[PDB]
């Protein structure tokens, strides 16, 4: 006799996805030798975290002061949907992926001449009120002030803070407010800084995980 | 064996009160784990169904059995009776994400495909109920599409349940219900 | 564990066949039956 | 618990609770009933990438008032209510100024009436608990309860640890907690009952603790 | 040559209930951590054993002393179907196996007041005879008396005795009478206890155990 | 890749008695115990040897004295068709093989009152003549006489002596006679004895097998 | 046991392949057959 | 290595599943990333 096997139904079907690998049939072919190419990237995120992109207020990276005194220079939605993010590296990367959790880094680049200085504010406003207009407002919130001098940046990490462990990338309809509060960032006050860049940039967090691939776009 | 029943401490007395004897039991079948480790039908409407584990029949053994609890954890299983491509699409992802097949997608091979699914909330755990009634989004083990989907089940795998709910029976009409019972045939 | 009664191993892995859970840091109505009170709380005659 | 003395005409088995600079004493008890569980699990989640606090403060005693069981509510009759519900001082303040929070309860509920009265309640606490249906209060033992009956006790007590399916919530949009009543025996009155009686509770957060503070205007 | 293998006709039909795994295609996937989540519980019959759940006695969970005197306060089939279980969890669950076995466990809370006082007895009647409606004739079989007093509660376990091993948790419709018997309960005397109500609830005894798990219901 | 079977054909078809077992779906399932139930058989053949039946001669199982002297008491043929066999437990069994061997016990229970004795003989006639119809005839065959006594009973065997090793349990349209001879037991005389019944029954003897199982009856 | 002959052993657990006895406390023909008398119960001549 | 999970090896030789690579003589952007600043620059007070 032979050895008696049962096909099972509902086994076998093709699947894009499998863990499996097909037959082969044209084999012992020798590559050529890459040994040491420059840039291997292993990871995306690694890149990820080494090269931080820019934010986006209306076509431009930067934020400019508009007058001396408590401005609110910025504020924004956290989700990697945000109209800010969109032309950021972070965010055509979770573009793929249903969850995430993690530090994100912003980073702000004072591009004043040496007669121009300021002093900035940057907070970030867990959901459950309204993101404050005026600093006093938002001295509450887990913030950092800062000056300028002889380092141009900045850099400051928001944190994760949320019910569930992990969180949509993604951004549903039925959410008015973002889902993980805003960001807002001031100007304390200045002198002779008014017209003056202060270009931000951000950069993925030590502990910032991706997770859960998904392809949803157009083809 | 008298207690003071305000305690609400448990109390479970043996035949050997009287002299009796206490025998074995083997409540394997009773085991969590094990009962809702089997398949159940879900009626599917669409072309198109998101997963999810609450749409077992309410009085069906397994959809009875995972509401006695309020708070459970599992991985799944499915078996869908479909034609052209199916796809799946993890919770949380763009519905529009259905359509395209670099996602998990098994071509046809009747008369059901049989796929093994990860529990892919972002919950510790999920629920049987909710006071903050109507369940949320996020409570889903993601979503499948198919050209026609003509039947669909789901098992529960590796099934973790917290806090128990009640469960009941059917009420009868007289002293007990009686019914119709698998018999041999008169002859 | 469930009902599952194959003797040998999966053929995958088991990090694909399953979802693997993390830990942070036998369980409850199991202990708490079994802390049951069985005795009599009298004084037994006979 | 238990008292001396010897024997006696009156009651025994005192038991004084304390919670911050609150105490409750019960010439009374029956013991106290635990949860789900005598510990919490873990406090310090990812999800709050360890930013969170604990508040000692709030872990106080704070009361609130129920209904009012008269023998003509008989069997099956409930009060329910989640907690926190509206939520006053300390406590009630970390509900303004943080964005998440979690916390058990320690519940101690007291029908004060007289032990020529005949009746009895049952007192538990729910998880996500959304409207028992007239069958289902019967299996409502599955809960953590406790039985207030007038020839025994006076006061029910019952502790129990915060739960969810998340480590942290936004309890000003769920609250996974709902203390509840119901009537077993109608309330007896007998020739020297009490005509009627007033039920309230004695509640404490339990090791509450918060993170996300959020912005101010006051 | 390959591997010369027999598919075997009659092998591999799908079954809703085998005992396999299906292949998998998303893979490498982490759970958040739910270490030390409150209440789990392992098997039914723990909860079942644990949490007494009350009988019914038209609409009610409690007995009433009719009058002083020799009064049988409630009478029973022993049948998982019982009109009086119904609303017990014990049913709800007894409902999906076939069979069991084992010992039940009543529990009888006495709520009147301080002034109250009486006397009660309860029996297990096996059949084949007919269930007697006074003590002096019930006497005679397995049965306990108890006073109330500072206790509350009481409780008593329900023998199983059956020609079988295991019985049917069903009822079915050539059974006239309870094929297990049942359980009466009486009052002997009381004393200003008339009104008074006697809730009674019923728990899984330590050897009790379910036994083949079916799906008869509606959907 | 994966690994490449060939799928016989030619193999697999279902058979109703094929040496598989089939897969299975419900299981974990706990049987009452049954150790020492009285009367437990093994194999046939056992209570076959152990319980002997009786022959059959027109409605009954004895035979009887017609009157004294030399009489030819029966005679029949050695198959297990036999119309003496019949309600035999040997032939009853024997009818679901297609061969046998072996040696096939007779057993005489003389009946008869204290003051009846009689002496008998009982002989094998191997084919190759026609059964003898008196001893001096016979008593050239193996054969054995005996007379009554204290012992009602008295014990022979048919010996198993053909030119095959096995034989044939059926019966062929095309034989004629009996293939395996015949066995005639006389009375040689007797004494008071006539009317008097010698009951026969037939056993299994220690070397009998059956072999090779047919379901060839009517449904 | 039984009309099976396959050298490998079952691909599921016998626990699901079977039903599993249990006990509570070779038999009975197979032991009187062999209790059977076979001598002569005589006095042999020869 | 990539979305590969079967737990026992190729039945077809890797000289036939894959090119084989040849060599002529860990990477970067993952050093890259280690290499970042994470302290203060400043001096820190409370």
């Amino acid at each position: 006799g032979i050895f008696p096997v049962a096909c099972s139904d509902g086994y076998g079907n093709m699947v894009t996805t499998d863990p499996k690998t097909a037959d082969p049939a044209y084999g012992k072919v020798y590559n050529p030798p890459r040994t040491a190419l420059p840039g291997r990237f292993t990871n995306y995120l690694d890149v990820a975290e080494a090269c931080p992109t820019f934010l986006m207020f209306e076509n431009v990276p930067y934020v400019s002061t508009r007058t001396d005194g408590q401005r609110l220079l910025a504020k924004f939605d956290v989700s990697l949907a945000a109209k800010h993010m969109s032309n950021t590296y972070l965010a055509g990367l979770a573009q793929y992926y249903t969850q995430y959790t993690g530090t994100i880094n912003l980073h702000f680049m004072f591009t004043g001449p040496t007669d121009a200085k300021a002093r900035y504010m940057v907070a970030y406003v867990p959901p459950g009120m309204d993101a404050p207009d005026n600093p006093e407002e938002a001295a509450h919130c887990i913030h950092a002030e800062w000056d300028t001098g002889l380092n141009s940046k900045f850099t400051f990490s928001i944190p994760y803070i949320s019910a569930a462990d992990y969180t949509y990338t993604a951004s549903h309809e039925a959410e008015t407010t973002c889902v993980q509060g805003w960001v807002c960032v001031y100007q304390i006050t200045h002198g002779k800084a008014d017209a003056d860049a202060l270009v931000v940039s951000a950069s993925a967090g030590k502990d910032f995980e991706l997770r859960l691939p998904v392809d949803a776009r157009q083809q | 064996t008298t207690t003071t029943g305000e305690s609400a401490d448990p109390v479970t007395t043996t035949v050997e009160n009287y002299g009796g004897e206490t025998q074995v039991q083997r409540r394997h079948h009773t085991d969590v784990a094990f009962v809702l480790d089997r398949f159940v039908k879900v009626t599917v409407s669409d072309n198109q169904h998101t997963l999810d584990v609450m749409q077992a029949h309410k009085d069906n053994i397994v959809g009875a059995l995972l509401r006695a609890a309020t708070y459970y954890f599992s991985d799944l299983e499915i078996a869908v009776t479909h034609t052209g491509k199916l796809t799946w699409v993890p919770n949380g992802a763009p519905v529009s994400a259905l359509n395209n097949t670099t996602n998990p997608t098994a071509y046809h091979k009747g008369p059901v495909t049989r796929l093994a699914l990860p529990y892919t909330a972002p919950h510790r755990v999920l629920a049987t109920a909710y006071t903050g009634a109507h369940l949320p989004t996020s409570f889903n083990f993601g979503a499948v599409k198919a050209e026609t989907i003509t039947e669909l089940l789901v098992r529960m795998k590796r099934a973790e349940l917290y806090c128990p709910r009640p469960i009941l029976p059917i009420q009868p009409t007289g002293d007990r219900h009686k019914q119709p019972l698998v018999a041999p045939a008169k002859q | 564990s469930g009902n599952t009664g194959s003797i040998i191993n999966n053929y995958y892995m088991q990090q694909y066949q399953n979802s693997m859970d993390t830990q942070l840091g036998n369980d409850w109505f199991s202990k708490l039956a079994s802390s049951a009170f069985s005795g009599l709380f009298g004084a037994l005659l006979a | 618990d238990k008292k001396t003395e010897e024997t006696t005409l009156l009651e025994d088995r005192i038991l004084t609770t304390r919670n911050g600079h609150t105490t409750s004493t019960t010439q009374s008890s029956v013991g106290v009933t635990f949860g789900y569980a005598t510990a919490e699990d873990s406090t310090s989640g990812p999800n709050t990438s360890a930013l969170e606090t604990r508040v000692h403060q709030a872990e106080r005693f704070f009361k609130m008032a129920l209904f009012d069981w008269v023998p003509s509510q008989n069997f099956g009759h409930m009060h329910k209510v989640v907690l926190p519900h509206e939520p006053k001082g300390v406590y009630g303040g970390l509900v303004k100024s943080y964005a998440y929070m979690r916390n058990g309860w320690d519940v101690e509920v007291t029908a004060v009436g007289n032990q020529f009265n005949g009746g009895c309640l049952l007192v538990a606490l729910v998880p996500e608990m959304g409207d028992i249906s007239d069958r289902e209060k019967y299996q409502l033992t599955l809960y953590p309860h406790q039985f207030i009956n007038p020839r025994t006790n006076m006061t029910a007590h019952i502790t129990v640890p915060y739960v969810g399916v998340n480590r942290y919530d936004q309890y000003k949009q769920h609250r996974p907690w709902t203390l509840v009543v119901m009537v077993v025996a109608p309330l007896t009155t007998n020739t020297a009952g009490a005509q009627q009686i007033k039920v309230y509770a004695n509640i404490a957060p339990t090791n509450v603790h918060v993170a996300g503070e959020l912005p101010s205007k006051e």
